[PDB]
């Protein structure tokens, strides 16, 4: 559970997020 | 802690260990081969620790160190100034004064929750120094970025200049 490991899941939920707010 | 310098870096305690021209400092509780001036007993305040590069003496030209080459006694280092004008590589040390998004749109500050709720809570990571609302790279995206104050749209990329066209 380091630091890191959060960041990079926030990056993830962020892009995902930005994907289904693209996928009209 | 911070590893840039304001000013002639008086109060740089970064952990830059080599000179400008690559030369690895020596330790300020060493003598040899340099018997330094400046040194942990005789100067206690300064944060002369290990062979980080310092500025003990208001030197106008920045921090230095003695440096482990026997010819030379000491040297200034290269160290990067703190904000901006621009980004080195994806900006991941990014601490530069832009606050608005590719599109103009005004980012939202790390610190507040509206209108967009989210984990990047500054006190959680102070080493991303998600300082009020400027652009940030915090973790690895490809630029320096920003929640927005747009409540349509989360989040976007920062236009940061390269330091290299």
């Amino acid at each position: 559970l380091t630091a890191d490991a959060e960041l990079q899941r926030l990056k993830n939920e962020r892009h995902e997020e930005a994907e289904l707010e693209r996928l009209s | 802690l911070s590893e840039c310098k304001t000013g002639n870096g008086k109060n740089y305690r970064g952990t830059m260990s080599k000179t400008k021209n690559g030369i690895t400092c020596q330790k300020w509780s060493s003598t040899s081969p340099h018997r330094p001036r400046f040194s942990p007993a005789t100067h206690p305040s300064e944060g002369l620790e290990e062979n980080y590069c310092r500025n003990p003496d208001n030197d106008p030209q920045g921090p230095w160190c003695y440096t482990t080459d026997p010819e030379k006694r000491y040297d200034y280092c290269d160290i990067l100034e703190c904000e901006e004008e621009c980004m080195h590589c994806s900006g991941e040390n990014y601490d530069g004064k832009i606050s608005k998004t590719m599109s103009g749109l005004e980012c939202q500050a790390w610190d507040s929750q509206s209108p967009h709720a989210h984990g990047y809570i500054p006190s959680k990571f102070p080493n991303k120094n998600l300082k009020k609302n400027y652009c940030r790279n915090p973790d690895r995206e490809l630029r320096p970025w920003c929640f927005t104050t747009d409540p349509n749209k989360r989040w976007e990329l920062c236009d940061i200049p390269r330091c290299t066209t």
